[PDB]
């Protein structure tokens, strides 16, 4: 069910129905707000995945490094021993840096296309 | 679907000559079509026949007319009078015309074998 | 060598306020105007443990909004007692003195004509002025402005559910002890509350949930939620079988009171079994000892009367039928607020109500974190980031 | 065999949905419907498609409705409401002959400590007698109700109105020139907008609204039912002119801190009664015509008009709003007549001037309309009618029809009733041939 | 025109899709619950194009195969004779039915992909 | 070759455009701009860009003034309506000589059926006189209009309040020190709020508004217009210390049910004059740097301050909200002088109070605002001037100038000069050489 | 920053194209027109971006060839001589036609490629 | 409507034959090669797309209005002789070889 597996290790999560649950759309102002807001998520959420080349995918492989200043755990301690609770709310405040990564590579690989005449 | 071959009915000069596909596939579900096979020639189509009759009868064979039950499961057609000309055998072909897919008439999508019903 | 990895759809969430929208299976009726699911879903969350504060619990606040702007909202269009505020001619109507049948003189309609209009009011109703002892003046004349609530506008509390607006969610604690603050240990997700009962009470919480197992007490004895074993049904009437009255007091605007009672003046009263008291006291005395005018009586809402009984039979006793006498209300200043009141017209006939009582204020959003204790909103925050050894091409 | 389904986004179907539209134009109308309609909007006929109508229970009436009322109550909010003046008026006959009063009264001024003695002129119909002494009237209805001055500088002049779609909606026409409200269409259209409708507000003749384009059209809900309104829409208007002949000069007399009350201060010349004038031969041939369409639903009887039953001039008068003044017409020599179908081949109307209006059938409500200097002139086309057959006259080879409807949504459902609004549903499945390539 | 081929056969109805497609796309208190669901109606066709494999295209072919329950009428008799008005009534109660398996259908797609991650 | 179009989305392009900005503060104000605002805000200096501005086609000036009016009608929406005090007032002077009345009347009470007979002060500027007869008072046009009780617990402070633009908008900030409000800016930077803007309220001098980084600024849209206003912005302040020496105590009389009118009850101690106190060496210097720069403007003419030109008290002086007293001050003692340009290098301004006022000119309404208890006492910083040149003076050597401006726009468009409001237009298009597939 | 390549070339602007785009997405009635104007205008490019074969992309190239009266500058004078600014003030009454273009290209695309999948 | 063309018997070479049309026939074309005694099969479809269950290596150059045949797949096994259609009007048919 949704959030069923929120106890259970990052590996172990291999969940769709927290996505299936975000399709929001399947006096009068606080039901407008409320309305708005969900819009406003949806489309943020939706921008997000567009501008990092991750549009329609539910687990989106990049080409940014990982750095070990951002956590030096090895695999065998955050994909098992470890949810994403822990692995969300404790040890990760980069994500805002993390992110501007991510939009820089995605710039850089479409512009790659674009210049290079063999994908043309 | 099993590209079943065309029925020869050899006729006399100046007897109307007929070939039928006998079809494995439904009949109903995609636009069977014949093609005068003749030798040292174009395919010649005569008539891209639609799944339900009403063939577009080629400019070429404009007299041409296939026609068939759905219920038969196979598609025919025939040659009034036929003559010399009809030597080039009957082909019965698939057009490669599915429904909302494609809008061809033409660029059969597969060939069984022709009917050699001379006159 | 790790690379960034993006997923989405992660089962976390972060403590969030938002605008929550009720829904229901009158005035609540037309405010939570949106269906309920018929087949609500939980899920239970395995191995989380969640931190609880039913003193920091947002949605109390919220239900207690929605509850002032709901009763202003309700009561704005209708009647303004503003032509009354005039000197009544009082003459008791009878226990002798509580009702007065009171004449003054209204402009009506015409502004041209005054008219000597009669009115029943309660000895709660009114203050007296001058030395002449028939000269009365009501309550709260001089400081507020008196709204006549509609005739047609039900205040009856029904369940209201509470639901998150989607991609939020509201997360339950499931320990049926849990006293209301840190960590909680089985806890569920749903998306909408319990059907919570509107009630509105001064010291006995009456209908809404129960205690899955036992008395629960919660304070930081102050919140008591009574076990399984419901506590007294409580029986409330108002035995004077009476006739309503109508005047008016401008164009449109209708003034109702009552006109005449029929049989003889009976005070109202609530009758709370004694053998079941002496047993919710005596466990709530187990449970303590774990740990050792409008604002001194049990004010209720019944049958659209405001009774007032006198809760001293029942919290009168030292350790280690019952019939409550009460008084009905007219003019009542429901929320505390300046400068505002409700006249709340009377009812004809005879009123009788039977209410639960499940739980007790010892030592308002009081009455309402009794209900939500066990619920928090959270923001669902689906996109998290991991190293794996996967490159895009 | 071996066919999947495949989805197809686009697909042109749709189906019966209500929405809230929106209100386009080309003043209280002008002010609210402020979205300018399209220059050449387009219209896109459906061939081969049958649509049912059923302008009966076309909600694009009720929003009509809804609107024209929320409109007439929220212009008069920030406006006069006339309580001080709920007081006895003396009322001494102006004047043919007792139908304009002169009415002095007590009241109470902007400055608190001051009470003037003000004139003021009223219609009969404005006032009810108080007492058995003959000068002593009070306003017609502030026993219940509130009355708000119309407010001089809000114009409820009806404009053309578009009804609108919202986008994912559209509206859908019927093309047929003699469709009966009812049932199945076969000429169908699609547009974005209605016609241009004028709010126009009438009890018994439809004034400037839209024509036949070939024949009179008589539509009922059941025409053997005696309590539905039967509407006709005419192919050809009759022109009727209206006059209000007296020439007023307005006065203001100031009833508080910056609220005026306006009445006449004194009339010009001589009182004559206000009159519309119809043409004689007009009506008389398009009445002929109406018998004439009436006979092929009721077979072989005897057509009469009479006036109706009986009633407060808003059921039994014919009344509009005239120049900014509301005009009660008695519309007793229009259907005063008995037809049998083989009748091959000016009218003064006098009228009555109201001022205390109670709109909408509303509780506790009215509106004063103010009169307005000079003299009014105007002049509309009778487009349609609204009749009521008389119950209970069966059996004697005659039926009797009398002027009147029911409430306005019939005067709204004249126009309105070849449009009914649906929702497009572009997203449809169908199989064929081929599976997803994976 | 806009629904000009609603009276067309399905088949030549097919091949105008970009018409009601382009119609649709380029869409106090009354007005703005007018505004937010015109936006919602659009990103709720958005969501469900997404969820189904068929984002970006007006034809998308699926895997799920057709069930003889919901129609038994071959090709021929349901693309040159029927129109949309009449196929979308034939089949009105199982449009449910059908946009499920769709989802389904995705859904497991979407796990074969998951099986074959880049590089991995 | 062979060029293709490729689309780009994410353009740094914008185009002028108007749209609704909303407020973040950090009673009215907070109240209104419910926005907490951003710790540290950040900005973006735009390297290489030159903008466009013009200071007086901005629409943030024209939002703003309706910002405000809408603000203070909502305001005075749920208090109390003055209408039972338009009543004869039988009026005797205190203790000058006239300025404060002591004004009793006849009104009801809380109590409908109830009359008494009750004493309010009121000042001079309040009241008209009925009849003659040296004795009988009416309140200030209080039969043609409706004067509603300023809401006791509402404060109508300035504070700094910040104006923000939505998504997909941004305000470009012009950061030329010396910019004259019209024509190209070559430092511009981008962002999302404003700077603090004091919503002050003033007829002649510009109190707590912004200074000039390095000079005073003289900013008009057609200098040899007559008919324009002059807005001088200053580098330096001048202080000005406004005392109301008058220790009012507050009396609450009730007119209905909770409806009550606040007055002053007694003075305690004597009666004394309202005063501002404006250094005049200060004062000096200023009006010679001032003069300095017309001069500069207007080369070679003598150059007089004369005072305003008569008339009403609500153009004529200069008049402010000092802790909820609306002051009316002379301001005479300022300008008055004659400057040649071969120069080199306390004044106290009599107040009058006023209780009755229509700051923003509307017809049919007006608001009374309650007397302060104890003295009140405001310390301001004069950050600027509006100033109007009289016509007529084409053929002489000398321009004469006095206080004043036009509409309130003028005291908005004074901190409003350096911004504009802009669209973001994601979307462009450009050749390049790669084609699609 | 936020539009700091606003004075850059056209090229050097080219990198930032996801620092504008985070920004397009972020009494009583006011405020609600302003959020829903907000996402109307977000909508707007992005359905325009999915009218041409654009969705999901911050650069995209199409098959549209570019017409030398619109600009008969060089490569290099347009994107390292040349601000975006500049460039839009030059190409200001041509932007319709390029739209309706690139829409046409589109079309003709999405129809080629809807016919002949080998599947049927 | 004219699908005339050159052609020649398939040899285990690439073949480079043109042909003509009535038509800028750039889509509607079609390929199809046949063995000796034997029916044809479609070598390629809407001009340079490949024909389905066929080497991608035996479709046709289809330079548009100027399309000819192509056999990169150069087999010994290439038996069939290839021969063209105008699928845009009237069943025009190549005869080729
Ligand atoms: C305690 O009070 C209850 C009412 O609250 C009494 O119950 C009523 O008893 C009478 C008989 O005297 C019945 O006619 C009523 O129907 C009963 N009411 C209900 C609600 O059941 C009860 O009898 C009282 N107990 C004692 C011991 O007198
Ligand atoms: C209050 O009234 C209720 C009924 O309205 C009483 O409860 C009922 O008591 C009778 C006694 O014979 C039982 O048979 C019923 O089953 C009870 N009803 C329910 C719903 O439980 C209750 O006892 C009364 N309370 C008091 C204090 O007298
Ligand atoms: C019927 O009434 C109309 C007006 O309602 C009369 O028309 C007027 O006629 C006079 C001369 O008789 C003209 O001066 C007016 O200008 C006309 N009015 C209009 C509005 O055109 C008409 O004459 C009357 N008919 C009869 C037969 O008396
Ligand atoms: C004008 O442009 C210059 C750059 O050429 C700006 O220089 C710095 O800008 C930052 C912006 O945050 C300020 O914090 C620094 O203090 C500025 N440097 C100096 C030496 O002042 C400058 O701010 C721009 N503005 C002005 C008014 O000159
Ligand atoms: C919770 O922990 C237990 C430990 O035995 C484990 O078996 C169970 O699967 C876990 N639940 C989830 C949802 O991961
Ligand atoms: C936790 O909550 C679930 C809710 O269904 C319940 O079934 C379970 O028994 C609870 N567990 C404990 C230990 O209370
Ligand atoms: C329609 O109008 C014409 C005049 O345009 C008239 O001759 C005809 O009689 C009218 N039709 C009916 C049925 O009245
Ligand atoms: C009404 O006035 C119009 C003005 O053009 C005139 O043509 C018409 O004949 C008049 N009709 C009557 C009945 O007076
Ligand atoms: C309508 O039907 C006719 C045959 O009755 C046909 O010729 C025509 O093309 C059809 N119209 C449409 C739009 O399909
Ligand atoms: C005004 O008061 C301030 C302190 O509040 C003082 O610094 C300043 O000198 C005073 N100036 C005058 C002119 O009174």
């Amino acid at each position: 069910g949704f959030l069923g597996a929120a106890g259970s290790t990052m590996g172990a999560a291999s969940m769709t129905l927290t996505v299936q649950a975000r399709q929001l759309l399947s006096w009068g102002i606080k039901q407008l707000q409320a309305r708005v807001l969900a819009v406003e998520h949806y489309l943020k959420d939706q921008q997000l995945l567009g501008i990092w080349g991750c549009s329609g995918k539910l687990i989106c492989t990049t080409a940014v490094p990982w750095n070990a200043t951002w956590s030096n755990k090895t695999l065998d301690n955050i994909w098992n021993n470890m949810t994403w609770m822990e692995w969300e709310k404790e040890i990760s405040n980069y994500t805002n840096l993390i992110y501007n990564l991510i939009e820089e590579s995605q710039n850089q690989q479409e512009k790659n296309e674009t210049e290079n005449l063999t994908l043309c | 679907x099993x590209x079943x071959x065309x029925x020869x009915x050899x006729x006399x000069x100046x007897x109307x000559x007929x070939x039928x596909c006998x079809x494995x596939x439904x009949x109903x579900x995609x636009x069977x079509x014949w093609x005068x096979x003749x030798x040292x020639x174009x395919x010649x189509x005569x008539x891209x026949x639609x799944x339900x009759x009403x063939x577009x009868x080629x400019x070429x064979x404009x007299x041409x007319x296939x026609x068939x039950x759905x219920x038969x499961x196979x598609x025919x057609x025939x040659x009034x009078x036929x003559x010399x000309x009809x030597x080039x055998x009957x082909x019965c072909x698939x057009x490669x015309x599915x429904x909302x897919x494609x809008x061809x008439x033409x660029x059969x999508x597969x060939w069984x074998x022709x009917x050699x019903x001379x006159x | 060598e790790l690379w960034v990895t993006v997923y989405y759809g992660v089962p976390v969430w972060k403590e969030a306020t938002t605008t929550l929208f009720c829904a229901s299976d009158n005035v609540w009726a037309t405010h939570c105007c949106v269906p309920t699911d018929p087949s609500p879903q939980e899920v239970v969350l395995e191995n989380v443990t969640e931190n609880f504060n039913m003193w920091k619990n947002n949605m109390v606040e919220q239900m207690h909004e929605d509850i002032i702007s709901l009763w202003d909202q309700s009561l704005k269009p209708c009647v303004k007692l503003t032509p009354l505020c005039v000197t009544l001619n009082c003459t008791d109507l009878g226990e002798k003195g509580e009702i007065k049948n009171c004449s003054f003189n209204i402009t009506t309609s015409v502004r041209d004509k005054m008219q000597k209009e009669y009115a029943t009011f309660y000895k709660l109703d009114i203050v007296p002025i001058d030395n002449d002892n028939n000269s009365y003046r009501l309550i709260n004349c001089n400081t507020s402005v008196i709204t006549q609530a509609c005739p047609k506008v039900s205040f009856e509390p029904i369940p209201i559910h509470y639901c998150a607006p989607a991609g939020f969610a509201i997360l339950k604690c499931n320990n049926k002890t849990f006293n209301g603050t840190g960590p909680c240990t089985n806890v569920s997700t749903v998306q909408c509350t319990h059907g919570i009962r509107p009630v509105v009470s001064t010291q006995l919480l009456l209908n809404g949930s129960l205690a899955e197992e036992e008395i629960v007490i919660r304070s930081e004895g102050k919140t008591i939620i009574v076990q399984l074993n419901e506590s007294v049904e409580i029986n409330c009437t108002r035995p004077n079988n009476n006739t309503r009255k109508s005047i008016h007091i401008g164009p449109g605007r209708a003034f109702y009171t009552t006109g005449q009672i029929i049989g003889n003046i009976r005070q109202a009263h609530c009758n709370i079994s004694r053998a079941k008291w002496n047993n919710t006291l005596h466990k709530i005395v187990k449970k303590l000892r774990e740990q050792f005018p409008e604002i001194v009586m049990h004010s209720f809402n019944c049958g659209g009367e405001f009774f007032y009984c006198n809760s001293t039979q029942l919290f009168n006793s030292t350790w280690y039928n019952i019939t409550l006498p009460c008084r009905i209300k007219q003019i009542i200043n429901l929320w505390q607020e300046v400068g505002k009141a409700m006249y709340a017209p009377p009812i004809g006939g005879q009123i009788r109500c039977s209410s639960n009582i499940t739980g007790l204020l010892l030592t308002m959003r009081d009455n309402w974190r009794s209900e939500l204790y066990k619920y928090k909103v959270v923001k669902i925050e689906p996109l998290g980031v991991a190293p794996t050894k996967c490159k895009r091409r």
